[PDB]
């Protein structure tokens, strides 16, 4: 028995739909297929079950396009929400339903839910400090493409910025570093053909 | 219930079952390693108090302990680096197979500092942000922690409501990790103190850390 999830990752915008493929090989006559969602916190949540002798499974925004001939159990996630971003696992029952039975899993497929297409939004830029540590905070920007620069002539260390989706559906960003000249460190951001300085707001 | 268990090679590890099961007959143990498919290693026969091992596994390596009724602990002997990964307990029906929260087992011989608990650094909102946007952002930086398994959330001092915070990804810093989380609070709540709660295996006394963010106080510029 084997289970194959060919796609490693998939990206679709909010309110739209994504289809996750899965192919299996089993000697068993009658069996069960299950779809799980794995959270970044590592929790394994059951989504939907599909039977060998059943029609096509449907449970809310989830559906299974079953083809017992080709042995294909593609999962479709309709009207995508931002919390749908997770790793999705396809599991084959051995055969399933009996209390001693194991599940044979696939390696899983990552789903990233993109924010909707929106008018371009210029961000506000702020600097926060603690000794040598300087954080640049970039609030509410659209599109995602940005260059964040902490202006220092004595850098100790710099980390990759963190870009996250904001509750309004745009982006927020934080870039941290350690600088010897921290008290005078300023921040500059290149975004949508404009340059936003933290000093602009001061 | 996402825990970590960090142990050296050649020692034993204990992995606790997180599921609340009524009338269990078989408790299944699954291993999920990064990039690999989750797979069952064994199952425990509740009625006969026996472990049923997958073909190829050595007896004695895995043992299901029952410290009390309808409570299970997976004991691993002779740990190796390749024993690391996420361990799950599972059963059929509430028929669907259901999984516990999962424990990240970290097997390492790395000679680390006695204190690998997340070390906090607090950031208070900039004067420009509170003036212009009638909101302040607090930032909590946690450094030099091991293993990477960590949870950060925010609450008000005399409240147990979880606040709407944001977070960066965990980043590796030499043999250790760092992570930061931030909270934007409106002007009206800037006069309240806030708590950044961090859950980590190696916190002092195994209790989660409570980092207090002092309230913003008014300052006259003379
Ligand atoms: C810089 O970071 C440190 C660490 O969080 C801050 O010092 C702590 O401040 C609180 C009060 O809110 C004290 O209870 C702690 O004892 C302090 N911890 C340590 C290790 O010193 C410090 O206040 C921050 N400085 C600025 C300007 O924000
Ligand atoms: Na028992
Ligand atoms: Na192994």
């Amino acid at each position: 028995q084997k289970v194959t999830q060919a796609q490693s990752s998939v990206s679709m915008p909010v309110r739209k739909a994504v289809t996750l493929n899965c192919l299996y090989e089993t000697s068993w006559w009658s069996y069960y297929i299950f779809w799980y969602k794995q959270l970044p916190s590592k929790e394994m949540i059951f989504l939907i079950r599909q039977g060998s002798d059943e029609q096509n499974a449907k449970s809310g925004r989830y559906s299974v396009n079953f083809k017992k001939a080709a042995k294909s159990v593609a999962l479709t996630i309709s009207a995508l929400q931002l919390e749908d971003s997770a790793k999705y696992f396809c599991a084959l029952g051995d055969p399933g339903g009996l209390n001693t039975d194991k599940l044979i899993f696939g390696k899983g497929t990552r789903v990233t839910v993109e924010p909707r297409s929106q008018p371009h939004t210029k961000p506000s830029v702020f600097v926060m400090k603690n000794g040598t540590n300087v954080a640049c905070l970039v609030k509410e920007f659209y599109p995602k493409d940005i260059r964040i620069n902490l202006v220092s002539s004595k850098k100790i260390t710099e980390f990759d910025p963190a870009i996250v989706i904001s509750p309004s559906g745009k982006y927020n960003a934080v870039k941290l570093g350690k600088y010897e000249d921290s008290n005078s460190v300023t921040c500059s951001v290149q975004h949508d053909n404009k340059t936003v300085h933290s000093t602009d707001f001061e | 219930g996402t825990k970590s268990v960090t142990r050296p090679t050649r020692s034993s590890a204990e992995i606790t079952c997180d599921l609340t099961v009524i009338n269990a007959f078989y408790i299944h143990w699954y291993l999920h390693q990064e990039g690999k498919a989750p797979q069952r290693l064994l199952y425990y026969d509740v009625s006969n108090s026996k472990d049923v091992l997958e073909s190829g596994l050595s007896p004695g390596k895995y043992y299901t302990h029952t410290p009390r009724r309808w409570s299970w602990i997976l004991i691993l002997r002779n740990l190796i680096e390749n024993d690391s990964g996420v361990y799950y307990c599972a059963t059929w029906d509430r028929y669907k197979k259901l999984f516990g929260s999962g424990t990240t087992l970290v097997v390492t011989d790395k000679q680390l500092d006695a204190d690998v608990s997340p070390k906090p650094t607090i950031f208070l909102p900039s004067i420009a942000e509170t003036k212009l946007q009638k909101a302040g952002t607090y930032l909590c930086l946690l450094e030099k922690f091991f293993p990477d398994v960590i949870k950060i959330h925010w609450q008000e001092k005399k409240s147990n409501t979880i606040l709407g915070s944001q977070e960066g990804n965990t980043m590796k810093t030499n043999d250790t990790y760092m992570k930061f989380s931030w909270l934007t609070v409106p002007e009206e709540s800037l006069d309240k103190e806030h708590r950044c709660i961090v859950r980590h295996e190696n916190n002092k006394n195994g209790v989660d850390q409570e980092i207090i963010f002092p309230p913003i106080k008014t300052d006259v510029i003379t």
